[PDB]
C-alpha cells in the first residue's frame, strides 16, 4: 500500500528524472515557439507530475509548503483541461510556477532560501519606519506642490488628424519643438517665462498621461518612491522648477539626504549583520625578462588599431602578431623538453598557454579566407598572460577560488528568479502589448522595450534590476492597466534588489579574507593673528561668487573688488614675509602645509600682473586656485584630508587590475564595432532615413539632383580605445548607455546603413560588462577601504579619525503641587499622554483625506476640523500653564507651535489681512508629529534606529564641508568656463551655469548622476559646428557661443572621481556606527 | 544670456561714443520681424529722424549721416550704435522705439517699446567720482593695516626684552 512508496521516492533517479522533466518543460515553453507539438507535450508532463503527486503523497504530505504549490498547480490544470472550463490564457499562466521547483529539487538552494527568509524577519521595523517617513514627507509634497503641474502658457487673448492618442492642442497652449507636452511656468518672478501673447493658468492635463502628480495621496507617494530610488528623477526637477521657483530646490536635497542614504545605509548595515549571524553558523629557465618584454609589446600592438587605417601600417601590425607566435611557438617547444609534457599538462598556467598557441596557430593557416571574423575576439585572452607574474591578480583570483561552493548557489538562485519573473511576465502582459500597441507607440509598431517575447522581457527584468523601472512602468500601465502592473514591478524590485544586495555581500566577505626673531615668533602665534587670516580667507574665498554674467551690470560692485583683491595680496604678502622672519627660512618649505600656501600667494601674484596686459590676459583664470587656502587654514579641513588618505590612497595597487579588465573590454569593443556607427541623416530634422530609401552611402552622397542628405559620425562610437574608455565609463553610470546599445544594435558593416534591432544578441556584450567590469572591481574596491578603515580603527581607538580631539568630549557628552491646583496629579498621567498621541495620529489621518478636486461641502469639512485641532492644542497648552516652566526645549517647541497656529488660523484677528496661504496651518499643526521618535514616548525602535544619525553627526558636518569647498572650487571654474554655450540637451534655463546657483545645481545633479551625458553632449556643440565663434553678447565683453570638449572631458571626469571617493567613505561612517551599536 | 544695461550718458569732446540699447526677448527660441528707429535729439522737435531699420540699413537723407555708425547684432538682439567725434553742438536726447512682430502661425502678437537717453558733449569729462573715493578709502585702510603691525613690534619687542 504505502511501503514500496520510499524505494522510488529516495532513489536519486526519481530526482534527476523530474529535474530534466522540468528543465524540458521550461525550455520547451519558452525558448521556442515551435508549434504542432504542444498538444503532445503538455498531455506528456501532466502525466509525470501526476506520478510525482501519486507518489509523493503516498509515502506521507502538507509538511512541507513547497507541496502546496506542487499540489494546487496541478489539481487546477486538472480541473481544466479535461472538464468544460477553458481559461486557456489562465492556464498557460499558471505553468509558468511550475519553474520554482529548482529550488526544492536542490537541496543547497532549498536551505539557502530557508535561511533567507528565517533572517528576513529582522527588517521589519526599518520597513514601517520607512513607510511611516514617505507618508509624512508626501503629505508635505501635497502641501508644497499640488496643483503646480497643471501650469501652461495659454494664448490670451482668445480669437475665434492623426493617431488620436497623440493630438496636441496647439491653437490654445504653446509647445516645443518636439516635445509632447505643453511649457510649464508659473506667476513667480524665477518661474518659467511665457513667450509673448501668453498668460499663465492652471488648465487641462498632467504631464505623462497623468501619472507624474502632487494631486492626491497616493500618487504623491508614487513620486517619493520614485525619488527614494533617485530613478529618472532630473525630468521632475525641471518640471518642479518650471512650475515653481528655485527655492523649491531645497526640498528634493533633504529628501534625497534622509532617504537614498541613512534608510539604505540602515538595510544595508542590517543585511550585513544577518550575513555574519548565519556565517558563524558554519636551458633556459631563468631568462624571462626577454618574454615579459614580448609579452607588453604584443599588449601594445593590440591597442593601436583603430578606424581609418592605412594598408602601410595595417600590414605593420600583422606581421606583428605573426612574430609574436614566432615567439610563443618557440617557447613552448623549448619546455616541453624538461624530460617529458607529463608535468608540462600538469601545472595549471601551461593548461592555458598551450591553448593561447593553438588559436595563434588556427587564425594563420586555413583560417584567413572562409572563416568568421568572432575567431579573432579570443585574441584578447593574451592579456591575461601577464598576470602570470603579477602577485595580486593571483591572490585575488586564488580568493575567488576558494569560496567557489558558497557562491554557486546564490547565482543559481539570482538566474532561477529572473528565469521565473521573465517567463510569468511574459505571459501574464505579452498580449497587451500587441492587442492596444498604438498606445505605447506612434506608427504603430512595437517599441524597443517590451514584454511580448521571452528575450525582450528577459532583457526588461534585467534593466529593472538595474534600476530605470519608471520609464517601462508607464507603458506597462498604458497598456494593461495599474492594478497588474503595480504588484509586478514591485515584487522584482523587492525581492531583486534583496537578493543583488546579499549576493553582493557574500562577495565582499568572500575577497576580506635679534631679539626680533623671538618677536616674530609670538606675533605669528597668538590666537587673534590666526582668526584675523581666517576672516580675510574667508572673505576672499566668497568673493569670487559674484563673478558671473551680471558682473557688468553691477558696475558699482566690480571697483571695490579691484581693490579688494589687491588688499588681499597685501595682507598675504606680509603675512609670508613674517613667517620667514620667524620659523627660519628652511624650516618654511620643510613643511607641507606652508608649501601650499606659498603656492597660493604665487598664484595672487601672477592674477595681479596679467591683468595688466592684453597678451598675459589668460593667467587672470589661475585665481580660481585661491579656495585651496581655506584647506590649509582651519584644522578641521586637516583631519579630513589626512582620514581620506590614510583610508583611500592604498586602494591604488588593486585598481591597475580594474584598469585592465577595462582595457580587455575596450579593446574587445574597438574590434567589434570601430567604424560601423555611421549614418545618414536628414541635415535639419536628425532622424534617419529608412533602409529602404538609403540603403549604402553611395546614395546618401548622389549626384546633385536629390541631396536633401548628410552622411556623418555619432557623438559615442568604438572607433578608438580612448573614444571606447569613454563610453564604458558613460555605460558604468547608466546615463545615456541605452542611445549606445541602440546604435551598437543598428550596425551592419562600415559603409551599410544601419538597419533597426538587426544583430539584437549584442546585448549579451553590455551585460557581460555590466557584471564582470563594473559590479565585481567595486567590491573588490569596497573591501579594502573596509580593511584600512579597520586597520587605523584599531591603531589608536578614537571615536573616529574624522573628528578633531576637541569633538571627541563633544562625542562622549552625546553619548551619554500644594495648593489644591491637583492638575499635576492628572496632566502627567499615561490617560492623557496616549490623548495626546491619539489626537495628532488622527489630525494626520484626517489631512491624508484632502485632494486636489474637491467639492467645497469637503472643504469647509476638513477647514473647521484644523481649527478644531487648534482649538485642543490652545486647551491643552492653557492646562499646561497650571502644571509649571518654560524650561523644557520641547515645551517651547510646541508653544511655538501653538502660537504660530493661532496667528495663521486666525492670522491678524481673523479680519486683518490676506495672502497668508491656506494649507500653511495644515504644516505648522503637522510638525508636532516629530513627537513620535521620543525616548518615552513612541515605539522603541524608531529610536534605536535613529540613534546613529546622533552618534555620527560631526563626522558628516566635516565631510559635507570638504565636499562643499570641493563643490565650491568646481562651481567657479565651470562658471567661467561654460557660459555662453549655447543652451541644448541637458543644458537648459534652469540648470546651467550662467549663475553660482544653477552651476551648484548642475554639479548636485552631476554628483548624484542625474544626467551628466546631456551637459557633456551640449558641450560638444563644436564637434560639428553646430555654433558662432564670433556671436556678440548683448551687455558682455565676451564674444562666441562655443564649448571645449578637450576640457570638458577633464572637468567631469574629475569630478566624478573625487565625488565617488568622497561619498564612499560617507557611506563607511555611518555603516560601521550601525553595526558598532548593533553589538550590544 | 543677454543682459540689459543703461548706457553712459556722457561722451567727451574729440572721441567717439557707443550709444548701447538692448531690449531682450523673453524667449530665446522664436524668431521675430525687428524694427528699430532712433529719433533726432535737438532742442526743438526731437521725433524728426536719425537712422531707421526696415529689411537693410537705409539713409537719413537728411543732416545727420555721415558721422554714424551700425554697431548692432546680427540678430538684432541689441541695436547699439556710435556716433563720431561728438562736438558741443551735439546734445540732449536720444530715443529708440524699437519693434517686434511674433509669427506662432495662429495669432500673430506685436510689441512695441521705446528706449530714451539724454547725452552732454562736456568740455572735457571729469574724473569718475567714486573711482577715487574708492582709492582714498583703500589707501586710508592699507595705512591703519601698516602701523597697527608696527605698533604690536613694538609692544611686544619691549615685553620681549626681558
Ligand atoms: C489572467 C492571469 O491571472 C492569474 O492567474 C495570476 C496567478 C496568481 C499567482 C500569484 C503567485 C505570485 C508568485 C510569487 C513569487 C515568489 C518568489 C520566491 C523567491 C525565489 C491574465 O491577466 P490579464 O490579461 O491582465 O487580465
Ligand atoms: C595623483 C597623486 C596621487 C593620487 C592617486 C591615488 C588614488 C587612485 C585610486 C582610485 C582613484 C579612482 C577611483 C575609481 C571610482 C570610479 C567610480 C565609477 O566609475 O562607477 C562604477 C565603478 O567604477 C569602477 O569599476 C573603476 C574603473 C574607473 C576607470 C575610469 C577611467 C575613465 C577615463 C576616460 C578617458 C577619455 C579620453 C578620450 C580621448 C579621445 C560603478 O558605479
Ligand atoms: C512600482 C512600485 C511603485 C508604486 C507604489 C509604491 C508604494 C510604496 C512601496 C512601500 C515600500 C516600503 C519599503 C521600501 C524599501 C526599498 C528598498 C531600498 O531602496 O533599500 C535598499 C535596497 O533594499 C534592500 O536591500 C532590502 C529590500 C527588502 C524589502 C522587502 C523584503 C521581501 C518582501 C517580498 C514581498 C513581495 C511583495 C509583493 C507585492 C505585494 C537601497 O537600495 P536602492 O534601491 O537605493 O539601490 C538600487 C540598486 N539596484
Ligand atoms: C568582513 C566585514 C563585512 C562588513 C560589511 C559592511 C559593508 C559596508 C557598506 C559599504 C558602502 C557601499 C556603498 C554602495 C553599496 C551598494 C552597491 C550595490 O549593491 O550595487 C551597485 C553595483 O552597480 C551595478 O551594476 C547595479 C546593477 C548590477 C546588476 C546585477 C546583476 C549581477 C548578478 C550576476 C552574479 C554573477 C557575479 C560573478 C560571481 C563569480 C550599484 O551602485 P549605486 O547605483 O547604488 O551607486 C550610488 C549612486 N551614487
Ligand atoms: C528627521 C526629519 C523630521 C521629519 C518631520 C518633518 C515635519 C515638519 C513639517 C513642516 C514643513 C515646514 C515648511 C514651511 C514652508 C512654507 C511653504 C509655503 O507655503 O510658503 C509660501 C510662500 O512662498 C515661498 O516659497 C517662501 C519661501 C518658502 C519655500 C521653502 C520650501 C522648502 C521647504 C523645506 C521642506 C523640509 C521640511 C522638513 C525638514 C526636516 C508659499 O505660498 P504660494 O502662494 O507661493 O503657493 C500657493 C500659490 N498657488
Ligand atoms: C552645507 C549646505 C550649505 C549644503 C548641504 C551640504 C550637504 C548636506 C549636501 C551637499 C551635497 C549633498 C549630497 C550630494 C550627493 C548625495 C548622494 C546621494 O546618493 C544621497 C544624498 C547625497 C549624500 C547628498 C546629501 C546632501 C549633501 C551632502
Ligand atoms: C503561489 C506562489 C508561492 C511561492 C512561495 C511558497 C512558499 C515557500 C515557503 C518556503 C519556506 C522555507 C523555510 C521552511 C522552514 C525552515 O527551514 O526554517
Ligand atoms: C506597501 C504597499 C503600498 C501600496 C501603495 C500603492 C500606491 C500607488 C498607486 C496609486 C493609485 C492612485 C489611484 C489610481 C486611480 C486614479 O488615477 O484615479
Ligand atoms: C582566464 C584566467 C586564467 C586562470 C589560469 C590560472 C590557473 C589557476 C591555478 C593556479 C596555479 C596553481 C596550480 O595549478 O598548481
Ligand atoms: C501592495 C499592493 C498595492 C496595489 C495597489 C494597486 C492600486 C490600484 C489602483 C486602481
Ligand atoms: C565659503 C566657502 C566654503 C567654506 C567651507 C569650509 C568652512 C569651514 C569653517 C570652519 C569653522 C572653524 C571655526 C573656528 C575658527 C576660529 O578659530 O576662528
Ligand atoms: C574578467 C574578464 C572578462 C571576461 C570576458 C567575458 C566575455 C564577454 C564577451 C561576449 C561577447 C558577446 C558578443 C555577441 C555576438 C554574437
Ligand atoms: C497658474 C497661475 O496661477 N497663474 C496666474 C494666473 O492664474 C493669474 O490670473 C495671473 C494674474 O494674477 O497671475 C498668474
Ligand atoms: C565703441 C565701440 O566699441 N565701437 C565699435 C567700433 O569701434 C568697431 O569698429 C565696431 C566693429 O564691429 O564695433 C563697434
Ligand atoms: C579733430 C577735429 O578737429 N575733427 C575731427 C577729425 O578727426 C576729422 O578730420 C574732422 C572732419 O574732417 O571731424 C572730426
Ligand atoms: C551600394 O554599393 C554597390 C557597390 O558597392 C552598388 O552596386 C549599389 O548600387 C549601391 N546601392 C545603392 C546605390 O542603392
Ligand atoms: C517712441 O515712443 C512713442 C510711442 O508713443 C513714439 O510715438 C515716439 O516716436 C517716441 N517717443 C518716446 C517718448 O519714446
Amino acid at each position: 500500500i504505502r511501503r514500496t512508496t520510499i524505494k522510488v521516492l529516495v532513489h536519486p533517479f526519481f530526482q534527476l528524472f523530474i529535474l530534466i522533466s522540468v528543465l524540458i518543460d521550461c525550455v520547451f515553453m519558452s525558448l521556442t515557439n515551435l508549434p504542432k507539438w504542444r498538444p503532445v507535450l503538455e498531455n506528456t508532463l501532466l502525466g509525470i507530475y501526476t506520478f510525482e503527486i501519486l507518489v509523493k503523497l503516498f509515502a506521507r504530505f502538507l509538511g512541507d509548503p513547497w507541496n502546496w504549490l506542487d499540489f494546487s498547480v496541478t489539481v487546477f490544470e486538472v480541473i481544466i483541461r479535461y472538464s468544460p472550463l477553458d481559461f486557456i490564457p489562465t492556464l498557460q499562466t499558471a505553468r509558468t510556477l511550475r519553474i520554482l521547483k529548482i529550488i526544492p529539487l536542490n537541496q543547497g538552494l532549498k536551505s539557502l532560501v530557508g535561511v533567507l527568509i528565517h533572517c528576513l524577519k529582522q527588517l521589519i521595523g526599518v520597513i514601517i519606519l520607512t513607510l511611516f517617513f514617505l507618508s509624512i514627507f508626501s503629505l508635505i509634497g501635497m502641501g508644497l506642490f499640488m496643483g503646480n503641474l497643471k501650469h501652461k502658457c495659454f494664448r490670451w487673448p482668445q480669437e475665434n488628424t492623426g493617431n488620436p492618442y497623440y493630438i496636441r492642442e496647439t491653437e490654445n497652449f504653446y509647445y516645443l519643438e518636439g516635445e509632447r507636452y505643453a511649457l510649464l511656468c508659473g506667476n513667480r518672478t524665477d518661474a518659467g517665462q511665457c513667450p509673448e501673447g501668453y498668460v499663465c493658468v492652471k488648465a487641462g492635463i498632467n504631464p505623462d498621461q497623468g501619472f507624474t502628480n502632487f494631486d492626491s495621496f497616493g500618487w504623491a507617494l508614487f513620486a517619493l518612491f520614485r525619488l527614494m530610488a533617485q530613478d529618472y528623477p532630473e525630468v521632475l526637477y525641471h518640471q518642479i522648477l518650471y512650475a515653481s521657483g528655485k527655492v523649491y530646490m531645497i526640498f528634493f536635497v533633504v529628501v534625497s539626504f534622509l532617504f537614498s542614504f541613512y534608510m539604505a545605509s540602515l538595510f544595508l548595515g542590517i543585511l550585513a549583520m544577518a550575513y555574519e549571524e548565519e556565517k558563524q553558523r558554519v636551458m633556459a629557465p631563468f631568462t624571462d625578462l626577454f618574454l615579459i618584454i614580448c609579452i607588453i609589446l604584443n599588449v601594445c600592438f593590440l591597442t593601436l588599431e583603430h578606424y581609418p587605417m592605412s594598408k602601410q601600417t595595417n600590414t605593420l601590425l600583422n606581421i606583428g602578431n605573426l612574430v609574436f607566435i614566432g615567439i610563443f611557438t618557440a617557447e613552448m617547444i623549448f619546455k616541453i623538453i624538461a624530460m617529458h609534457p607529463y608535468g608540462y599538462f600538469q601545472v595549471g598556467w601551461n593548461i592555458f598557454d598551450s591553448m593561447i598557441v593553438f588559436h595563434g596557430l588556427i587564425e594563420l593557416c586555413l583560417a584567413n579566407v572562409a572563416g568568421m571574423a568572432l575567431l579573432r575576439l579570443f585574441r584578447m585572452l593574451r592579456i591575461f598572460k601577464l598576470g602570470k607574474y603579477w602577485p595580486t591578480f593571483q591572490i585575488l583570483m586564488w580568493s575567488l577560488s576558494n569560496s567557489w561552493v558558497a557562491l554557486k548557489d546564490l547565482v543559481l538562485l539570482l538566474f532561477t528568479f529572473i528565469f521565473f519573473s521573465a517567463a510569468f511576465g511574459m505571459k501574464l502582459f505579452g498580449k497587451n502589448y500587441e492587442e492596444f500597441v498604438c498606445h505605447i507607440d506612434k506608427d504603430c509598431q512595437l517599441p524597443r522595450w517590451h514584454m511580448h517575447d521571452f528575450f525582450h522581457s528577459f532583457l526588461n527584468v534585467f534593466r529593472i534590476l538595474c534600476g530605470e523601472w519608471v520609464e517601462t512602468l508607464w507603458d506597462c500601465m498604458e497598456v494593461a492597466g495599474q492594478s497588474w502592473c503595480i504588484p509586478f514591478y514591485l515584487m522584482v524590485i523587492l525581492i531583486g534588489n534583496l537578493l543583488v544586495l546579499y549576493l553582493f555581500l557574500a562577495l565582499v566577505s568572500s575577497f576580506s579574507s635679534q631679539n626680533i626673531r623671538k618677536t616674530c615668533c609670538k606675533i605669528v602665534e597668538n590666537n587673534w593673528f590666526k582668526c584675523f587670516i581666517g576672516l580675510v580667507t574667508l572673505l576672499s574665498t566668497g568673493t569670487l561668487a559674484f563673478e558671473d554674467i551680471y558682473m557688468d551690470q553691477r558696475k558699482t560692485i566690480k571697483i571695490l573688488l579691484e581693490y579688494a583683491d589687491m588688499i588681499f595680496t597685501y595682507i598675504f604678502i606680509l603675512e609670508m614675509l613674517l613667517k620667514w622672519m620667524a620659523y627660519g627660512f628652511k624650516a618654511y618649505f620643510s613643511n607641507g602645509w606652508y608649501r601650499l600656501d606659498f603656492v597660493v600667494v604665487i598664484v595672487f601674484c601672477l592674477s595681479l600682473i596679467g591683468k595688466t596686459r592684453e597678451e598675459l590676459k589668460p593667467l587672470i583664470s589661475m585665481k580660481f586656485l585661491r579656495p585651496l587656502r581655506v584647506l590649509s587654514q582651519f584644522e578641521r579641513m586637516k583631519v579630513v584630508v589626512r582620514a581620506l588618505i590614510k583610508t583611500t590612497l592604498p586602494t591604488l595597487n588593486v585598481f591597475l587590475v580594474c584598469l585592465m579588465i577595462w582595457l580587455i573590454f575596450s579593446i574587445m569593443g574597438v574590434d567589434l564595432f570601430a567604424g560601423r556607427f555611421y549614418e545618414c541623416i536628414d541635415p535639419t530634422s536628425g532622424e534617419r532615413f529608412p533602409s529602404s530609401e538609403v540603403m549604402n552611402k553611395s546614395r546618401c552622397e548622389s549626384l546633385l539632383f536629390n541631396e536633401s542628405m548628410l552622411w556623418e559620425n555619432a557623438k559615442m562610437n568604438f572607433d578608438n580605445v580612448g573614444n571606447g574608455f569613454l563610453s564604458l565609463l558613460q555605460v558604468a553610470t547608466f546615463n545615456g548607455w541605452i542611445t549606445i546599445m541602440n546604435s551598437a544594435i543598428d550596425s551592419v558593416a562600415v559603409n551599410i546603413q544601419p538597419h533597426f534591432e538587426v544583430n539584437i544578441y549584442m546585448y549579451c556584450y553590455f551585460i557581460n560588462f555590466i557584471i564582470f567590469g563594473v559590479f565585481l572591481p567595486l567590491s573588490m574596491l569596497i573591501t579594502v577601504i573596509i580593511d584600512n578603515f579597520n586597520k587605523h580603527k584599531i591603531k589608536l581607538g578614537g571615536s573616529n579619525i574624522f573628528i578633531t580631539v576637541k569633538q571627541r568630549k563633544q562625542y562622549r557628552r552625546l553619548k551619554k503641587n500644594k495648593l489644591q491646583g491637583f492638575i499635576f496629579d492628572v496632566v502627567t498621567s499615561q490617560a492623557f499622554n496616549v490623548i495626546v498621541m491619539v489626537l495628532i495620529c488622527f489630525q494626520a489621518i484626517a489631512m491624508m483625506i484632502d485632494t486636489d478636486v474637491q467639492s467645497l461641502q469637503m472643504s469647509i469639512a476638513l477647514y473647521w476640523i484644523n481649527s478644531i485641532f487648534v482649538m485642543l492644542y490652545t486647551m491643552e497648552c492653557i492646562l499646561k500653564l497650571i502644571a509649571f516652566y518654560f524650561t523644557i526645549a520641547w515645551n517651547i517647541f510646541d508653544f511655538m507651535v501653538v502660537i504660530f497656529s493661532i496667528t495663521g488660523l486666525c492670522l491678524p484677528m481673523t479680519v486683518g489681512s490676506y495672502l497668508v496661504p491656506p494649507s500653511l496651518v495644515q504644516l505648522i499643526l503637522l510638525s508636532r508629529i516629530i513627537h513620535m521618535l521620543r525616548l518615552g514616548k513612541g515605539p522603541k525602535v524608531f529610536h534605536n534606529l535613529m540613534l546613529p544619525l546622533m552618534l555620527s553627526l560631526p563626522a558628516l558636518l566635516n565631510i559635507i564641508l570638504l565636499i562643499f569647498l570641493v563643490m565650491f572650487i568646481y562651481a567657479v571654474f565651470g562658471m567661467y568656463n561654460f557660459a555662453y554655450v549655447k543652451k541644448e540637451a541637458g543644458i537648459n534655463d534652469v540648470s546651467n551655469f550662467e549663475t553660482f546657483g544653477n552651476s551648484m545645481l548642475c554639479l548636485f545633479q552631476v554628483a548624484i548622476f542625474a544626467g551628466w551625458d546631456g551637459m557633456l553632449d551640449a558641450i560638444f556643440n563644436s564637434k560639428w559646428s553646430d555654433c558662432d565663434p564670433d556671436k556678440i553678447n548683448p551687455g558682455t565683453q565676451v564674444r562666441g557661443d562655443c564649448g571645449n570638449p578637450s576640457v570638458g572631458i577633464f572637468y567631469f571626469v574629475s569630478y566624478i572621481l573625487i565625488s565617488w571617493l568622497i561619498i564612499v567613505n560617507m557611506y563607511i561612517v555611518v555603516v560601521m556606527e550601525f553595526l558598532n551599536i548593533a553589538s550590544k | 544670456v543677454c543682459v540689459e544695461v543703461p548706457s553712459e550718458t556722457e561722451a567727451v569732446q574729440g572721441n567717439p561714443m557707443k550709444l548701447r540699447c538692448i531690449s531682450c526677448m523673453k524667449r530665446e527660441e522664436v524668431e521675430a520681424t525687428t524694427v528699430v528707429e532712433w529719433f533726432y535729439r535737438p532742442e526743438g522737435g526731437k521725433d524728426f529722424l536719425i537712422y531707421e531699420y526696415r529689411n537693410g540699413h537705409q539713409e537719413v537723407e537728411s543732416p545727420f549721416q555721415g558721422r554714424l555708425q551700425w554697431n548692432g547684432s546680427k540678430d538684432l538682439q541689441d541695436v547699439s550704435i556710435t556716433v563720431l567725434n561728438v562736438t558741443l553742438n551735439d546734445s540732449g536726447l536720444y530715443t529708440c522705439n524699437v519693434s517686434r512682430e511674433f509669427e506662432f502661425e495662429a495669432h500673430r502678437p506685436f510689441v512695441k517699446t521705446t528706449r530714451l537717453i539724454p547725452l552732454r558733449v562736456t568740455e572735457e569729462a571729469g574724473e569718475d567720482f567714486t573711482s577715487v573715493v574708492s582709492e582714498i578709502m583703500m589707501y586710508i585702510l592699507l595705512v591703519f593695516l601698516t602701523l597697527w603691525l608696527l605698533i604690536e613690534m613694538i609692544y611686544c619687542y619691549r615685553k620681549v626684552s626681558k
